[PDB]
RNA sequence: UAGGGUUUACGACCUCGAUGUUGGAUCAGGACAUCCCGAUGGUGCAGCCGCUAUUAAAGGUUCGUUUGUUCAACGAUUAAAGUCCUACGUGAUCUGAGUUCAGACCGGAGUAAUCCAGGUCGGUUUCUAUCUACUUUAUUCCUCCCUGUACGAAAGGACAAGAGAAAUAAGGCCUACUUCACAAAGCGCCUUCCCCCGUAAAUGAUAUCAUCUCAACUUAGAUACCCACACCCAAGAACAGGGUU
RNA sequence: GUUCCUUAAAUAGGGACCUGUAUGAAUGGCUCCACGAGGGUUCAGCUGUCUCUUACUUUUAACCAGUGAAAUUGACCUGCCC
């Protein structure tokens, strides 16, 4: 449940998420009827004053049985068609993403470790 | 809040007299066997269970005045006896209790 | 005997009707699979068949924190740190994916649920996705392997000082002083333990329980 | 709400609660008989089942000799309890002490009740009677059971 | 004076009135179970414009159930315990019939209901619901229902009391947000505010008010059946049934349009284990239903 | 030429033996001078995007900052963050961030006190319900074959129908997730069933053509809920309701 | 107010300018190491204030027994719309 002003860890290999900042990169807006947002919703996430997209990919919180639990938010960057900013993802990602297949095609291939 | 006008004894009447506040009437109410006191379904008697609280009270004041101050209470059952009556062979180890008077008419 | 906690009811007022077909449902689901003996704290490997994913058969591997449920619903959520992250996986006992449920190492640790290992550093949760099994030996005692795991500092997510839990797995003395001893000693409620109205005997009830399992096999 | 929800409230606390009922449980394992509200007498006669149940499961026992030391209070009473009414009831299983309801009492006018372990030696207590197998419905009952049986 | 029928019996008569009741139930039960045996009525056809009975049946519990395609599925468990026709009466709209539900002892009942059940050869039920059917379906009374009259993949509605939670406020009877808990309230936390406007000098009528929430009856459109028991007598609605555990329900059929022509396989007036029909086995499942023992299931 | 007093003003009809005031929180009832989902004409309408007119109250009208503000400015949205009356709605439902008071300053007027339709610091928000009134009666975004079609020179890009997941509100449940523990809940799951009057077209007389008709006419044009002592309860303040094999 | 920073969003806060025509040097003016329940902003941590609240203990709350009243009351057989 990523909502507003959420201190959101950033896994990337760019230079947004990896360079440091005297605040922590905080949610800004659930691209979502509710503000609740669960693992595939988009929202916007503010790195060095910016107001750069993202992606949710996983929550802390345990939705459903069968998909995993993470311990931190984390999320990879994205831009307006997505077409991600980052190029190598060390962190596992869920399965639950590979549904789509059309939406977010190059962020599955990108990503190394997989749940 | 304040009453804007003075209520009539007419609807204090109505609001008092009505059959939810009126004490209803009971049928739960027996004759006893024994006695004859007019007993309560599921419930004692009333001398009989002063009767029983008066035995309790007696065979306590012997009990304390048999085992002195506090901080007793055997490991050994006990035996209520009353003048006379020999002990039975049976409770040989539970110490007696003796008692004054004859047994009453419910005591077995 | 062992009798896997998840087949023992509720302690409620229902019919004892759905719990028999609840026994009966689990018992014809683990006479296609099998579910082998495993208690809080050991490492499993759960391979279920996700269709999103490089591959239909999807393993994993993590150790059994809780095993709450009953019936059908009997689940047990699978921690282990992998690349630095931690992940939890919420596996139910009964489900038509789920193709083997083995078992790398049988444990029981003091404390019926390892909650706690979320404040804890990743040295006491990180292990090998690709390590093999161990025998237990033919028929031996499960063995407690009793530990002291190190906890994260005083920014805990669920206040484990207190005694309402009962851990009794967490050293204290190289993380709370004193104080804070004295502070969650403060909450302990002594009228818990002996209070005997509140136990819940299931003996003629696991009786019944063992008696059905050895009629259903004998079928 | 408090669907399903099993015991009742007392003092100040589930603290006070308890004490009461150990107060209450030691008075009666002294005195055998003990006049409270019919709340308290239930639950003191549910507290006082699973102590027997504990008394008879061994005095060497460690975990029953606990129990019995933070449920008696008064120390002397634990061996009476442990070497009297443990053997007494050897025969039986579960069913032991007495409910009988008191009519009122003088003060505030409580819903008040007996309790006591059956058998002991204090006075019995005017149980409510049935009606006697000579009356008119039981021996017209007992005539129909007769027929009954003669038929089969 | 108020007397009752365990009053003036003796130790020794009580249980034997027990056991004669309980042996004449039992026979009543045998006597009345063989419907197609006696004086079933003229069975009718399957028509378009026409309807069933339902069925009164116990909620045990809830409990999961997976499909094929590996997805979640709430399920519950509605118990059909005797479940019997009481009467019949025709044309002030449409025909209807009485069914029965679970069984009541035969000692704290009226006198008319206790010589209406006498009348007939069953004993008296808890609840009576009455179920609206057509003249085209018309079974003599007492005959059994048994949990086999429903199918598995058809949707059906249950209505019954749900959980009463007594004279409740407004957060909980109405989901209201209610004022805050500071800056900068003091004596309102779970309170409501305003009532209708200033100048109406009343309350409109239905204005959302603290007062007593559940107890009532609702009814559900739109669960559907995966699988029905023929043995113990059970049934599997999907998603939760108003009312708690081991509390009688109203089962019948839904009156959705696209769940209104399906009832061709279905039977028109109940199921007649008498048959000329062979007996069913264990349970009957669905497609999509995956059933227990079977192999583990591959997306491959 | 006709309708309103939403704003600023005119008189002070009851109120100085008291209508307590601006905002903010929840709660909403009604109206269209309507943002749309519903249905149409025109168009400087080739299709998406645009504008005007007729009907529609079954619904909603976001998340935050500066700002006491009702007002005003800014970031992400959505078909949308509309207006008015309800004592410029609601203080016997709640707070005073200013406004009506006692203390001290900042600039000025004033010998002085004193004052500012100029600003700031903080400035007791009381009531045991007497009566009226009341206390359980549907929808939508997105995606897909249609289709990258019709349209269109090219960019760009339609209605309609079917299928799948999600969003406000309403009715239920603890067996799977969470507070938990012989319960109750949400953070979890199920369901939500039929229109809405303005126009589009034949035959036909006043007015033999033609004419959709404030002429006679032909097409788009409610079903379900509920109804025979004493102990316990998933029913509950008592009462009432269910069970006591 | 001009302008830079501080929030992605700033009549809030800080840094340099005065058409301040009514600031201003014991009506004392400007800096300054300590300190003020004096008035504001803010970086890492948070607490159900909120998103969206629930469960539990006590007083309170409901019935049983009694002492037992205030403010207030023109009498009331005490409704809705125009
Ligand atoms: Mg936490
Ligand atoms: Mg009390
Ligand atoms: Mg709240
Ligand atoms: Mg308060
Ligand atoms: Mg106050
Ligand atoms: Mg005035
Ligand atoms: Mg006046
Ligand atoms: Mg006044
Ligand atoms: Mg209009
Ligand atoms: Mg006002
Ligand atoms: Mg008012
Ligand atoms: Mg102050
Ligand atoms: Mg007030
Ligand atoms: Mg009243
Ligand atoms: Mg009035
Ligand atoms: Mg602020
Ligand atoms: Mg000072
Ligand atoms: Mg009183
Ligand atoms: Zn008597």
């Amino acid at each position: 449940a990523i909502q507003k002003m959420t201190r959101v860890r950033v896994v990337d290999n760019s230079a947004l998420g990896n360079s440091p900042y005297h605040r922590a990169p905080r949610c800004i807006h659930v691209y979502k009827k509710n503000g609740v947002g669960k693992v595939g919703d988009q929202i916007l996430l503010a790195i060095k004053g910016q107001k750069k997209k993202a992606l949710i990919v996983g929550h802390c919180m345990p939705g459903p049985r069968m998909t995993p639990r993470f311990d931190s938010n984390n999320v990879v960057l994205i831009e307006d068609n997505g077409n991600p900013v980052g190029t190598r993802i060390k962190t596992p990602i869920p399965t639950s993403l590979r549904k789509r297949e059309g939406e977010y095609s190059k962020v599955l291939a990108i990503a190394q470790n997989f749940v | 809040a304040a009453p804007k006008n003075r209520r009539t004894i007419e609807v204090n009447r109505c609001r008092r007299r009505n059959p939810q506040k009126l004490i209803k009437v009971k049928n739960n109410i027996d004759v006893c066997p024994e006695c004859g006191h007019l007993k309560q379904k599921h419930v004692l008697c009333a001398y009989c269970y002063e009767k029983v609280c008066k035995e309790t009270a007696e065979i306590r004041r012997q009990i304390g005045k048999q085992e002195g101050g506090p901080f007793k209470a055997p490991t050994i059952e006990t035996v209520v006896l009353y003048t006379g009556e020999t002990p039975s062979e049976q409770d040989q180890g539970k110490r007696i209790i003796e008692r004054d008077r004859k047994r009453p008419s419910w005591f077995t | 005997r062992f009798l896997s906690p998840e087949f023992i009811p509720r302690r409620g007022r229902t019919d004892p009707l759905k719990f028999q077909i609840e026994r009966k449902d689990m018992l014809e689901r683990r006479k296609v699979l099998h579910i082998p003996e495993f208690y809080v704290g050991s490492i499993l490997r759960v391979t279920t068949a996700d269709p999103y994913a490089s591959g239909k058969i999807s393993q994993f591997l993590g150790i059994c924190i809780q095993r709450s449920g009953r019936g059908l619903g009997a689940t047990f959520i699978l921690r282990n740190v992998i690349e630095g992250q931690g992940v939890e996986i919420c596996f139910e006992l009964y489900n038509p994916r789920v193709q083997e449920i083995q078992v790398v190492k049988l444990e029981k640790r003091l404390d019926d649920s390892l909650l706690y290992l979320r404040d804890a550093l990743p040295e006491y949760s990180t292990f090998d996705v690709n390590m093999k099994p161990v025998v237990q030996e033919p028929n031996q005692k499960v063995p407690v392997n009793e530990l002291k795991v190190k906890m994260k500092p005083k920014p805990w997510s669920k206040r484990w000082e207190r005694p309402n839990f009962n851990i009794k797995g967490i050293r204290f003395d190289l993380c709370l002083t004193e104080q804070q001893m004295k502070e969650a000693q403060k909450w302990n409620q002594p009228w818990l333990e002996f209070d005997m109205m509140r136990e819940y005997d299931t003996s003629k009830i696991e009786a019944a329980i063992w008696k059905e399992i050895e009629a259903s096999k004998r079928s | 709400i408090s669907h399903g929800r099993v015991f009742r409230r007392m003092g100040l606390g589930p603290e006070s609660r308890i004490h009461l009922l150990r107060n209450l449980l030691t008075g009666l394992v002294r005195h055998e008989r003990i006049e409270a509200p019919w709340a308290r007498v239930d639950e003191m006669r549910g507290y006082a089942e699973k102590l027997i149940d504990y008394g008879k499961l061994g005095d060497t026992n460690e975990r029953a000799m606990r129990m019995a030391d933070f449920w008696l209070t008064e120390k002397d009473l634990i061996p009476k309890l442990f070497q009297v009414l443990a053997p007494r009831y050897k025969d039986q299983t579960g069913g032991y002490t007495r409910m009988l309801q008191i009519p009122n009492r003088s003060l505030d006018r409580a819903k008040m009740a007996v309790i006591e372990y059956k058998g002991n030696c204090l006075p019995p207590l005017p149980l409510p009677r049935r009606d006697s197998h000579l009356t008119l419905l039981n021996q017209l009952l007992q005539g129909l059971r007769q027929d009954l049986r003669q038929s089969q | 004076s108020g007397t009752w029928w365990d009053e003036h019996l003796s130790e020794e008569n009580v249980p034997f009135i027990k056991q004669l009741v309980s042996d004449e139930d039992k026979a009543q039960l045998a006597s009345k179970l063989c419907p197609l045996k006696d004086e079933p009525w003229p069975i009718h056809p399957w028509e378009p414009g026409s309807f069933r009975v339902g069925l009164i049946a116990l909620k045990l519990g809830m409990m999961p159930l997976w499909t094929k395609d590996g997805q979640k599925h709430v399920v519950t468990l509605l118990q059909v315990q005797d479940c019997h026709v009481l009467k019949y009466t025709s044309k002030g709209k449409m025909a209807t019939l009485s069914v029965g539900g679970k069984t009541v002892s035969r000692f704290r009942k009226a006198t008319s209901i206790l010589e209406f059940y006498r009348e007939l050869g069953l004993p008296p039920k808890q609840t009576v619901k009455i179920f609206n059917i057509t003249d085209n379906a018309a079974i003599k009374p007492g005959t059994p229902l048994y949990a086999a009259h429903f199918r598995p993949g058809q949707y059906v509605d249950v209505t019954a009391k749900t959980i009463g939670k007594g004279f409740q406020g407004v957060m909980k009877r109405w989901g209201f947000k209610g004022q805050p808990a500071t800056h900068g309230q003091t004596k309102t936390h779970r309170r409501p505010g305003a009532v209708a406007t200033g100048d109406i000098g009343r309350v409109w009528p239905g204005t959302k008010m603290p007062g007593k929430m559940g107890n009532i009856y609702r009814t559900e459109y739109g669960l559907k059946v995966w699988r029905i028991n023929t043995k113990h007598n059970i049934i599997y609605v999907n998603g939760s049934v108003p009312g708690h555990k081991n509390c009688l329900v109203k089962v019948k059929d839904s009156k959705l349009p696209a769940y209104k022509d399906l009832g061709k396989n279905l039977p028109f007036p109940t199921y007649f284990p008498d048959g000329d029909e062979e007996e069913l086995p264990e349970d009957l499942y669905d497609e999509n239903v995956c059933q227990p023992g079977a192999p583990s299931i591959t997306f491959a």
